[PDB]
């Protein structure tokens, strides 16, 4: 299953790349803001979604409404320090499928990816 | 302010 990966850190990008490739999923692509994810899911047509909240230039809420738009389809996990309450509700309003709060431990991703 | 991960998965279960 083929991964995009959006966050504007680089180590985590590295991180969750390495865990996605481990357990078995393929790493599409990675984007570093929610303008970048919007294009990158265009062009890759992931299967699934890694979603960070806090970035430059476009956020991970508008990013997720965004490819919404493209794809009403779209499956996208979020993986966010933003662990509020009416965080995950925005989220999960927006249409992500899951949420996973930072720091988290590698399981939850994996069965994250599993359940889409 | 921040949720456990068992009150997220809770929440979206709650969502569902
Ligand atoms: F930058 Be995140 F929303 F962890
Ligand atoms: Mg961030």
């Amino acid at each position: 299953k083929r991964v995009l990966i959006v966050d504007d850190a680089a180590f985590m990008r590295m991180m969750l790349k390495d865990i996605i490739t481990k357990a078995g999923y393929e790493v599409a692509g990675e984007a570093t803001n929610g303008r970048e994810a919007v294009e990158k899911y265009k062009e890759l047509k992931p299967d699934i979604v890694t979603m960070d909240i806090t970035m430059p230039e476009m956020n991970g809420i508008d990013a997720i409404k965004e490819i919404m738009k493209i794809d009403p389809n779209a499956k996208i996990i979020v993986c966010s320090a933003m662990g509020q309450q009416a965080m995950v509700i925005e989220a999960i309003k927006a249409g992500a499928k899951d949420f996973i709060v930072k720091p988290f431990q590698p399981s939850r991703v994996v069965e994250a990816l599993n359940k889409v | 302010d921040v949720l456990s991960q068992e009150e997220i998965n809770q929440l979206i279960e709650a969502l569902m």
